[PDB]
């Protein structure tokens, strides 16, 4: 994803 | 009210040392930005500036700059220098308010409907929470803080009381409480406020939460307004009792009929029950949410209404005159009060402009009752995940009207994402009823 | 083959002093009836009695009383006095076959199958497994047997090799094993089959069941089909390779065309292709089966066929003449042979009898196109969950035909009970993302 | 039983 | 990554 | 104050792995005498031509003082693509991680944001680095490129080269020998200075590399 | 449930 930091909570 | 003068009275007077600029997301989440309290012109002067993004949630893609005007009516002082908070709207560069802000998507919505004739839009919620133990690292166990029941007088007086410091320190800010209780799971509890105007009613919740919050950890506690945080115990709800006035005057009560019930009011509970569906998403934003969403708890499962019953989607309080009300259940703490409110509302007037007939309220005879006859008579189901939820809301076009492209459109993508990554979990039920037996 | 005398032979030669009546449920599992070998004329009378009433599963209310016959031909002796076995069918007390035995199922699909011109259905699966480490109490653990990967040679010689005693040991007992190889997850392996046809398979594929978890039980191991224990890593697929035969030739070759593939089995591609969201609840019965249809694992996600992709449903293999074969990649090793084999020959059969024409095989510029591209293009998704891949099975014509209608009620009703068992859960990924954050 | 919730102390 | 379950030991 | 709350503070560029890295980001400003020398009241987007000339010399020398403005091994850690870090030589006035930002304040403030810098550099180098590369652009009268937007989230690195943006270095090593090849840096640090941070960082570089870290024993040592 | 005794795996 182009986001990775913003989705750590999900990964 | 307030202006510029009374807030610098106030700083100076109270020895404000530490400035909240608070706002929201579309989650629900409390954002806020801190300032130094010399920077209280600044503030005032809508100049303070961040990266409006944030708004978005964890799908937010690239940094803005938008500025945020603070609204002078919402100034509060926190009882614990000082520290005080303004509840701010987010503009872009170009002066208009950000279309991707639930707060001003509320208020569009309250304006669309003052050209109706209607002139307020009343709400009281019921929010229901949580309160956990925290062990010896300051994390959150799964003990509950007490053990009583429904309306039990379970935190007596003495050591702990964390529900009454949650009142007093509401009253002393400023709130107006309705009245508290214990609720009846263990650990579970209930604090109604008196009904307001939908816009200070959407920031006396977010406020409630953050208190709850502050003074739970206060007392060694943890407290959560997850849906369902335990199996086989009732989930905590956030029944919204809405009323509609059109000047000095409820728009719901009918003095002559001995029911009471104005045809508008039925108009808007029909569009309420026709569109319950499409707005189920936002009212019940979390994966969680539809665990709480399971017959036996009180919680709704179908679309129905009815003035006694034990979990009717609906429930028209026995009270009249200036007082008369609608109350939807489905929704949950977890959910936005913005959003949840723009969408209620809207499918209400969607009910009223279209003069909808609303169907029969049910009563006893329903219980014995299956899906197939239930559905045979008319009563809909709710969404049972919130993936066929998500299927639902893509259906309603009063939902997106309710909520604009942009908001709908990011709701729609966060809540996909989180499904997406909630489904390729393998859970301990699988591997407790599998592993073994294949 | 054989006969009474062979089997008596067989008795009195070998010491069998245990016999195991072997039939299935609807679920799949290894149901048997243990008897001494002093019984054994009543055996092979079909005068042994039991309840029935197990086919059914959990759901079962009543007994029953109904009869074995056993069947000769699967007539077969434990290495491990000895143990013999008798797969049996059952009966009921009007000298009838029970409806709802799948293997009784199977072969009346087969002898409506007959009425085709068609004398054949072959199958080789593909089953793959995961062994498990077990603790000091005899507890399955998380942690695997070896670190191997894809065609690894991981379990070297010495020491556990349970792959290899498990082969040698099939071998020992009169089976065909064509292969085995470490699969591309950690702790997971596969072991193939030659064809043979469908009954003979689906028994060769309970047996290997049987076989596996009493090994890896010898080697201090567990054994598991589950179709994804763990997540991240490859799930467990049984992928059948399926062929029609009339009369000593196959009917999906041609030996004519380059392509090597008779218009019959485009029919029958495209048959299962158009019933593929029916047959999913069947092949896929459990909660985690969805969890191993999630896309980057190789198995498929979508309705689709080609001869050179990633994760089609059904896929071409390059071998022609008499081994012409479509696989089908969907089933998983929890799922009942005899339905999901049934089910896939209806299926085929359905696409066979209305000439459908199959849609053009996929190749690799699709990894990237989204699922709306995908659909319109005409691509269809599989079913994500249980329950609308219940949904999708209720609304199927030829998953019905298949299983007929008792085992089709009673597995609507099994899978509905076992979703709104597992829908009630509130799972640590729930916990773990709320609870915190609302 | 339609009253799950409030005899959760039973089960 | 298209071929996730492959990439399996880095993740 | 963190040592005081019971709390361990840390500017370390990337403490932890799979979430954001910490960045000191530094929005700069010319001014020549009670004026903004970015600020064009005139044009539309309202930008000066000088704006525009350091920009281009901040681009044109970003991989030269790389190393001074993400000194540390664990810096290079931080600059991975997903974490709003810049990972290549652009700006944009929108992007998620482009190298230089212009904020889309005007007037007195209107200014230049660099975001490759870490907490961890020292602020007078990398200042003094910053400000020669933008004086350089200045005095050279060099051409900015295209501002980057939306449609370089699909690009790999072989169409990002053959348009033009640079990547900067992964490595501390790789950045050491970027930095041994620029002389703007040179100039900025002055020789005592650029010599002495040269033979730090390579022996900090030296002893770094000859660890055996748990990765490779994690991923070898049962496959080979 | 009628078939308590049946449903023994779930509860
Ligand atoms: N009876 C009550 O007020 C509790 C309601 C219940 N907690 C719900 O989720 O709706
Ligand atoms: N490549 C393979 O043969 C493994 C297939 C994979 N285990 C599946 O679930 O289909
Ligand atoms: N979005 C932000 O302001 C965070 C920036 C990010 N921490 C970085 O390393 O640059
Ligand atoms: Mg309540
Ligand atoms: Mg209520
Ligand atoms: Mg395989
Ligand atoms: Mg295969
Ligand atoms: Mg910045």
């Amino acid at each position: 994803p182009i986001n990775r930091g913003d989705l750590s909570r999900f990964i | 009210t307030f202006t510029k003068e009374d807030i610098r009275k106030f700083a100076e007077e109270e020895n404000v040392r530490y400035l909240r600029l608070q706002f929201t997301d579309i989650l629900g989440t409390i954002k806020n930005v801190e300032v130094p309290v010399s920077q209280l012109e600044k503030v005032l002067d809508n100049e303070m500036m961040f990266d409006g993004s944030s708004i978005e949630g964890f799908v937010r893609i690239e940094e803005s700059d938008m500025y945020l005007h603070p609204d002078l009516d919402t100034w509060v002082i926190f009882p614990w220098g000082k520290v005080a908070r303004l509840i701010c709207d987010v503009y872009k560069t170009d002066g208009t308010p950000f279309e991707g802000d639930p707060r001003a998507n509320l208020k569009r919505v309250l304006k669309e409907m003052e050209d109706l004739g209607f002139t307020d839009f009343n709400l009281g919620p019921e929010p229901e929470f949580f309160l956990f133990k925290l062990d010896e690292k300051g994390e959150p166990t799964l003990e509950l803080n007490d053990d009583g029941g429904y309306f039990d007088l379970a935190p007596t007086d003495l050591g702990e009381n964390c529900r009454r410091d949650i009142v007093l320190e509401l009253e002393d800010m400023g709130f107006d409480i309705e009245a508290s209780h214990h609720e009846v799971a263990p650990g579970q509890h209930e604090i109604d406020f008196k009904y307001a105007d939908a816009v200070t009613a959407c920031d006396n919740i977010q406020t409630f939460k953050l208190v709850v919050k502050t003074i739970a950890r206060k007392h060694n506690l943890h407290a959560t307004f997850m849906p369902k945080p335990l199996f086989g115990v009732n989930g905590s709800g956030m029944h919204f009792n809405v009323s509609l006035f059109k000047g000095k005057e409820n728009a719901f009560f009918d003095p002559n009929t001995e029911m009471g019930l104005t045809e508008t009011a039925y108009q808007f509970t029909a569009g309420v029950l026709k569109n319950a569906r499409g707005f189920t998403a936002v009212c019940n934003p979390l994966v969680n949410s539809y665990k709480r969403l399971v017959p036996g708890y009180e919680a709704p499962c179908y679309i129905a209404w009815s003035g006694k019953n034990r979990s009717p989607l609906i429930r028209v309080p026995s009270s009249r005159g200036l007082s008369t009300r609608i109350e939807v259940r489905s929704v949950d703490p977890a959910a936005n009060p913005y959003m949840a409110l723009a969408a209620i509302l809207e499918a209400g007037l969607d009910g009223i402009k279209n003069k909808l007939k609303v169907p029969e309220p049910v009563n006893q005879n329903i219980y014995e009752m299956n899906r197939e006859e239930r559905e045979a008579v008319g009563i809909q189901d709710l969404p049972s995940t919130l993936y066929t939820a998500l299927k639902a809301m893509r259906e309603n076009e009063v939902i997106k009207k309710a909520l604009g492209n942009h908001i709908y459109n990011q709701f729609i993508n966060s809540k996909s994402i989180e499904w997406d990554y909630y489904r390729t979990q393998v859970s301990e039920w699988e591997r407790d009823q599998y592993m073994k037996q294949y």
